């Protein structure tokens, strides 16, 4: 093997990041919070639902479905975000 | 080459209304290819063709690393005035033989 | 009752209809395996008669008049393929479905 | 409301006494268990019981505390306040709602969680009617014979283990015979009142010879 070598060494949360129209519902419910200039469903978990409800852009049955969506308890459950950004939502 | 995607095509055994070879004879064009790459691992190759007579290997949309090495190599033959192939086809390094019974 | 060939069946998994569509037949170019679901079909079992604890179920559920098993046809053990021709033949009489 | 389930209602054969009601509730999660796999969790036994609705549909909850344990059911006085504060500490304010697990298909498996939860409920009266005497000096007849144990079967569809401890050594029993004694378990046994006699202790034999004389 000393011979033969040396005859080679020449060569070698995820329902708030996902947008509103993502959502299950149709897209009536989404367009209801998208009304407001919304996109990501963050958005709609950074405002209360007081806030949302003293706005006419919204209806009735936005409100149920509104409800039917929270009733998953992963958006609309009155938080507040900086802007955008979680901890773990980090830039890279 | 890898992975083959006709636009209107389910399966390989079906036909596209206006090319006189089937999808099959395609794939086997396709699988003669000799192509380089030079800073990827995997690529993605686009050809877009329209107008009747041969669709050559010098029709796709290069890259900027990806070179063919013989470029009058024929796939298949359009032969109507609008019925144009538009396919996507995925190149990768290797080494050996991989079939497609053991790896969509 | 007779037999029933829409995908809604019991007994299933992700990997028991997540190559059906939403009437059962298998798609065409669907790439299968040994032992897949091609045609989903679900067939009646006993009849004798309305128990007590079943009286509740005797007409509460539109279709109850029959009951439910497991019948689909299945790809034969040890073969792949590529499904490339779907043939579908209607009685006359029968309600077509819809991707009859 | 198409009336199907008020007169499914008072069917009412076995569940006149036993709690109506609850065996719709019962039958109504039962048709929404059966082929759901995916929403968030699973479904909900609780439900605006709407006795005029008849098929009562499966409402959620939201459950107000001061805590952060069960997080489907958690609201605060500080989330209450975009409500204005009109949730007390404490409640159980429902603020979703769910569907049903649909056809053909789903439904001889909801037809089987309809079985389940109707056996569920038969249990539980079970439990109840044991839970009526509460252990007595009453007989019954063997039928199936366990390892270290003796299975009897009294009236109105009941049965009785018999512990091979709490029975004589040499005297051996079998199918076909009739014993009697006093059971001691009716509370916590096994998904229900497994009722457990005792035909060795003294108050066995107390009324025994009351019987005679």
């Amino acid at each position: 093997a000393t011979i033969l070598a040396e005859q080679l060494e020449a060569f070698v949360d995820p329902i708030l990041l996902r947008p509103v129209d993502d959502l299950e519902l149709t897209v009536r419910s989404a367009n209801c919070l998208k009304a407001e200039a919304i996109h990501y469903i963050g958005d709609l978990v950074q405002r209360t639902e007081v806030e949302l409800l003293k706005t006419p852009n919204l209806g009735k049955k936005s409100l149920t479905e509104i409800k039917d969506v929270l009733a998953s308890r992963g958006l609309s459950l009155g938080m507040r975000l900086e802007n955008w950004p979680p901890a773990s939502i980090a830039d890279e | 080459v890898t992975e083959v995607e006709i636009d209107g095509v389910l399966h390989e055994y079906s036909t596209k209304e206006g090319v006189q070879e089937d999808i099959l004879e395609i794939l086997l064009n396709l699988k003669g290819l000799a192509v380089r790459v030079q800073g990827k691992d995997e690529v993605i190759l686009t050809l877009n063709k329209s107008g009747i007579g041969p669709v050559t290997a010098a029709d796709i949309t290069h890259d900027g690393d990806v070179e063919i090495v013989k470029p009058q190599h024929v796939i298949c033959h359009l032969t109507d005035e609008n019925a144009s192939i538009s396919m996507r086809i995925k190149v990768q390094r290797g080494r050996g033989y991989v079939p497609a019974s053991t790896r969509e | 009752g007779p037999e029933e060939i829409t995908a809604d069946i019991p007994n299933v998994g992700e990997a028991a209809l997540s190559k059906l569509d939403e009437s059962g037949i298998v798609y065409i170019g669907a790439e299968v395996t040994g032992g897949d679901i091609l045609v989903g079909k679900v067939t009646p079992k006993g009849e004798t008669q309305l128990t007590p604890e079943e009286k509740l179920l005797r007409a509460i559920f539109g279709e109850k008049a029959s009951d439910v098993k497991d019948s689909s046809l299945r790809v034969p053990n040890g073969v792949s393929g590529t499904v490339i021709d779907v043939q579908v033949f209607t009685r006359d009489g029968v309600e077509k479905d819809k991707r009859a | 409301m198409n009336k199907e389930i008020l007169a499914v209602v008072e069917a009412v054969s076995n569940e006149k006494a036993l709690p109506r009601e609850k065996i719709f509730e019962a039958l109504e999660s039962a048709l929404a268990t059966a082929t759901k796999k995916k929403y968030e969790q699973e479904i909900d036994v609780r439900v605006q019981i709407d006795r005029k609705s008849g098929d009562f549909d499966t409402f959620r909850r939201w459950l107000v505390v001061d805590e952060v344990t069960q997080p489907t059911k958690e609201i605060t006085l500080e989330a209450a306040r975009y409500e204005d504060e009109s949730l007390n500490l404490g409640d159980y304010v429902e603020d979703q709602i769910e569907s049903v697990t649909f056809d053909r298909i789903t439904t001889q498996t909801a037809k089987q969680v309809i079985v389940q939860k109707v056996r569920e409920a038969e249990r539980a009266m079970v439990v109840d009617q044991f839970r009526e005497h509460e252990g007595e000096i009453i007989t019954g007849v063997v039928k199936k014979v366990n390892r270290d144990n003796i299975s009897l079967d009294l009236g109105n569809n009941a049965e009785a283990v018999i512990l091979r401890e709490d029975m004589l050594p040499r005297e051996n029993f079998r199918p076909g015979d009739r014993v009697r004694g006093v059971l001691y378990s009716v509370r916590p046994e096994a998904r229900g009142a497994q009722l457990f006699v005792t035909r060795s202790k003294p108050e066995m034999l107390i009324e025994l010879f009351r019987i005679e004389v």
